[PDB]
RNA sequence: GAAACGAUGACUGAAUCCGCGCGGACCACCGCGCAAGGCUAAAUACUCCCAGUGACCGAUAGCGCAUAGUACCGUGAGGG
RNA sequence: CCCCCGUGACAGGGGGCGGAGGACCGAACCGGUGCCUGCUGAAACAGUCUCGGAUGAGUUGUGUUUAGGAGUGAAAAGCU
RNA sequence: AACGAUAAAAGAAGUGAGAAUCUUCUUCGCCGUAAGGACAAGGGUUCCUGGGGAAGGGUCGUCCGCCCAGGGAAAGUCGGGACCUAAGGUGAGGCCGAACGGCGCAGCCGAUGGACAGCAGGUCAAGAUUCCUGCACCGAUCAUGUGGAGUGAUGGAGGGACGCAUUACGCUAUCCAAUGCCAAGCUAUGGCUAUGCUGGUUGGUACGCUCAAGGGCGAUCGGGUCAGAAAAUCUACCGGUCACAUGCCUCAGACGUAUCGGGAGCUUCCUCGGAAGCGAAGUUGGAAACGCGACGGUGCCAAGAAAAGCUUCUAAACGUUGAAACAUGAUUGCCCGUACCGCAAACCGACACAGGUGUCCGAGUGUCAAUGCACUAAGGCGCGCGAGAGAACCCUCGUUAAGGAACUUUGCAAUCUCACCCCGUAACUUCGGAAGAAGGGGUCCCCACGCUUCGCGUGGGGCGCAGUGAAUAGGCCCAGGCGACUGUUUACCAAAAUCACAGCACUCUGCCAACACGAACAGUGGACGUAUAGGGUGUGACGCCUGCCCGGUGCCGGAAGGUCAAGUGGAGCGGUGCAAGCUGCGAAAUGAAGCCCCGGUGAACGGCGGCCGUAACUAUAACGGUCCUAAGGUAGCGAAAUUCCUUGUCGGGUAAGUUCCGACCUGCACGAAAGGCGUAACGAUCUGGGCGCUGUCUCAACGAGGGACUCGGUGAAAUU
């Protein structure tokens, strides 16, 4: 489920490694990956922006389809499946009879040589592609769009799960991972099944490293800096704020909301995520 | 120690360069302010 | 400010001759005026340059320079 | 991973082998712990001795982006 | 004062107006993973020749990196461009913005990367993969022949195309050995008389049935439209079929032969010493790369550029008696870069400055290994004042009777320890460790024997005070505080108990997400991510845990009501004119969010406390404990990084202990994620104790070297 390492350096008991041994050894498609250069998180005008990236493992992109509308009707096997590094799920790799190699998000089970069909003719079983009005109530599903044909937006990181509450208008009441309650178009696409990984919640970091291999730079404590740094900065001590734990721009945090107050799509959210 | 001066042909042309200099309305004044102190040295591509 | 009048950013929007606009809230009266269409020399300003003059200076003075924006300082702007 | 030994509800244990690690001693390189020298210096921050890191959160070249109430900061109001 | 590292100088000879400083000779000393050699960046004529000597040179100069003059740098093949794309910069159109302007797809610029044809030698005083010689290679254009029907883009596909660690086999560069080969001459000072000594010992090209490890490998037919916009002998699917061991393919390098160089030196001429001519040998054994075969093997998770050239297929096109393709010949060959310094006296440091500067090369002997340490080769250098003295005092070192921390704020400093082999090794623990714990032994030479060699074991013998014989080269332990840990920080007084950290919690965020930079309905970060994700906040491995208080404050939620701005509505009041009318002010009712108010909320800000009585002169060491605001301390801890009284009290250690440890509880003024109490391990952290050892000390001596002193040369400063 996941690799453990004997306590031969310190910082090698507590860290973890997930398991590898399900992924088809395989370099990815030279007519898939893109090159991902890195940000610091810094934008077109330079400043920092997103605070704390940098660093990590280069990363080439793996175009995904997600909108399988192109090949709705044909179906595809399950070449293989590898390790992507920019998301949280393992991905899988498709051979169309049609001759085209795509790639999807890799659901929870699905094996390598099983074959998968996309279109609203469809079985409700792991992979196929329909739309959500024809997959049956209560079922487990994820890949879940905003728009038809827009592409998958909703349930997409590792071990994570759409259950449908059921039909009703155009639209299609929806459960989403945070626990909340959506509506969804009915003619928005779907793909049938728990997300995959699944264990990945589970790993441990271990040493600082980790982080920055996953570039990602430590992350300052306002309660270190000065004054004239953030809003819980100076004192003579460790201290403990003097005041509403707030963010470095000083909007409070800690139970304040922040969703927009008037917004469109609030008559689609039917239950609060709580 | 290490000190603040480490020339580079390539710097200081593209930095204080005449090209780099007209390529702004604040450097465009520069060159127009300077032609008019009679400076020998418009600009480090005069080096 | 009792705040007229011009001026627009937003909303709104009338009369054309017995008509219209003003006259320092506002009304009558009495006066001055023809908006929403354009150009216009002359008297005025300045002084890089040129000429004449001076109870201005004559080499620490007078321009920073009896010439140089040079030498020199500065990554540079710039100083000199 | 390969042989060997152990079965109280028990991981284990031995041997081979393999070659992991913000592992270890230590030079290059990176760093500045402590003392002395130096203090109109050899030097506007160093020297000798001693010391820290030394496959990592490593060191480094080149090209390039971010700036003044602004940047940048494993945070000293540090650095620009 | 000082003349810029204590790496070191001596004599002869020459020159010259003048020499410690210049030139030559002979030695001496110092570097030798460098203080040698080669690039890059930078500098700019500093290079070579000939001359010069005012100033520059920390003295002096006849000399120079200075001054004057003249020479010197040569590319189809090295690097850049006429090719390529990355970050980034741009950018018609296009998206925004008081202005100047900010963005921005394609395209374009952009090397630090992709691509790409030449090697071996020789020589100017100064250039060399450029020139000369020798033999190759590349594209392009044309001619003659092989031609005898295809050529294939601005679009398609293949390909280019990439990580870290480790590692097997073969080789080379390269270095070692020798009674291998070749060349030279000598006999020293007791011996050697060569079996001694010194030096040299194969680079390119071509061919070759010689050797050769390693490395690269599917072919074809057919089907499917729906995939590659379209096309398509190309690509991708699906299906069929082809004798697994391999052969198919390649040949790092080796051997051979031939040929072109080179080669120790030999010769001859000669002009502060060069010019030409000539030319021997090529062994066997051993070591060996980070280089090559190579795009190899295995293992790992953090999952490792793009584009062009290249290969392949059609579109269009012009052809199909001149289409590609080949062979030979001729022709052609642009632009900029090349001198010299380049770990430094020529770059950055105001200096001919003890600093700083990226990559490659970097020999031998000895040493377990090595880019370590000592000595040394090649090569380079003695650091641009010198000479004497041999006081105080100062710096850097050697040794030191007896004692051994008695020094002191503190063993600060300095010593002891020191490598490799064997023996041996505690509490404690997360079973990894602590650990090189501690401690003990061994180490050199000869000889024989055994074994797997460079080597080691065993036995016996030998010499000295001593055998990692010189250099590199851990002192150890017991016990606390803090932080878990590796890490990080105040350039130039703080490296820590600071920060970060893995882990944990709270919370926000449903995606045009929250959040953030923005002239801005632009654009962008977040993120080509999607709640197992992202932001913000605190805590800080791990373990056991994390209590009471929601009154105030802040957040989430509630709603009867009280609420509240513009406005909506103008009942009603005045002004004016004779008046229709124009006009000044303006009440009810209504009217949003928000506050008041109700509830919830601590890993939200926070709170978890006042106190009662003592003999005498308006009073000091000591006291046992009841308890007001929403509540009034659950564990654990406690004289503490927290304790005022304070050297609290007892015990420990000590001859003696304001410090340290343990216990006590009377906590001025601990306490649970501003975390509480522990915790193996880790620490240039802090604190106490011990062992060892020592000039730290009683108490200072003797010695050395560098100054200080003296003489000749140049000659500052703050201050006044
Ligand atoms: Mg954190
Ligand atoms: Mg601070
Ligand atoms: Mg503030
Ligand atoms: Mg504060
Ligand atoms: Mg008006
Ligand atoms: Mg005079
Ligand atoms: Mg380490
Ligand atoms: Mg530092
Ligand atoms: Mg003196
Ligand atoms: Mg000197
Ligand atoms: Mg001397
Ligand atoms: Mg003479
Ligand atoms: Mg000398
Ligand atoms: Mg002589
Ligand atoms: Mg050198
Ligand atoms: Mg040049
Ligand atoms: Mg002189
Ligand atoms: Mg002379
Ligand atoms: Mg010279
Ligand atoms: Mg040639
Ligand atoms: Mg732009
Ligand atoms: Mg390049
Ligand atoms: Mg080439
Ligand atoms: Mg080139
Ligand atoms: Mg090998
Ligand atoms: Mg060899
Ligand atoms: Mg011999
Ligand atoms: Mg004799
Ligand atoms: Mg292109
Ligand atoms: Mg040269
Ligand atoms: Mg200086
Ligand atoms: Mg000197
Ligand atoms: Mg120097
Ligand atoms: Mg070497
Ligand atoms: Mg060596
Ligand atoms: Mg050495
Ligand atoms: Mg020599
Ligand atoms: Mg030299
Ligand atoms: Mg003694
Ligand atoms: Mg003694
Ligand atoms: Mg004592
Ligand atoms: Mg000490
Ligand atoms: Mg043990
Ligand atoms: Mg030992
Ligand atoms: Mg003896
Ligand atoms: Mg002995
Ligand atoms: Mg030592
Ligand atoms: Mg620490
Ligand atoms: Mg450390
Ligand atoms: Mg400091
Ligand atoms: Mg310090
Ligand atoms: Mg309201
Ligand atoms: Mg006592
Ligand atoms: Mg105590
Ligand atoms: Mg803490
Ligand atoms: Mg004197």
């Amino acid at each position: 489920a996941v690799k453990k390492y004997k306590p031969y350096t310190p910082s090698r008991r507590q860290m973890t490694t997930a398991d590898f041994s399900g992924l088809a050894k395989k370099r990815p498609e030279k007519a898939l990956t893109e090159a991902l250069p890195k940000t610091g998180g810094r934008n077109n005008r330079g400043r920092i922006t997103s605070r704390f990236i940098g660093g990590g493992h280069k990363r080439l992109y793996r175009i995904i389809d997600f909108k399988r509308r192109d090949k709705s009707g044909v179906n595809a096997k399950v070449a293989a499946i590898e390790y992507d590094p920019n998301r949280s799920a393992r991905i899988a790799l498709l051979h169309y009879a049609d001759g085209e190699k795509r790639y999807i998000l890799a659901p929870e089970g699905l094996t390598v040589g099983a074959t998968v069909n996309a279109g609203p003719e469809a079985e409700p079983k792991l992979g196929n592609a329909l739309p959500l009005r024809f997959v049956p109530v209560g079922a487990v599903v994820h890949a879940l769009e905003l728009v038809p044909g827009k592409g998958a937006q909703l349930a997409r990181s590792a071990g994570t799960s759409v259950q449908v509450q059921g039909k009703e208008s155009d639209y299609v009441i929806v459960r989403l991972p945070s626990g909340e309650l959506r509506r969804v178009h009915s003619e928005c696409y779907a793909t049938i099944g728990a997300v995959g990984n699944a264990e990945h919640k589970n790993i441990v970091l271990g040493k600082a490293g980790r982080s920055r291999w996953l570039g990602r730079k430590p992350h300052q404590r306002g309660s270190a800096m000065n004054p004239v740094d953030h809003p819980h900065g100076g004192g003579e001590g460790r201290t403990g704020a003097g005041r509403v734990p707030v963010t470095p721009w000083g909007k409070p945090t800690k139970g304040l909301k922040t969703r927009r107050k008037r917004k469109t799509s609030d008559r689609f959210l039917v239950t609060r995520r709580k | 120690m290490k000190r603040t001066y480490q020339p580079n042909n390539r710097k200081r042309a593209k930095t204080h360069g005449f090209r780099a200099r007209m390529k702004t309305k604040s450097g465009r004044n520069i060159l127009a302010r300077r032609r008019a102190k009679g400076r020998h040295q418009l600009t480090v591509s005069d080096e």
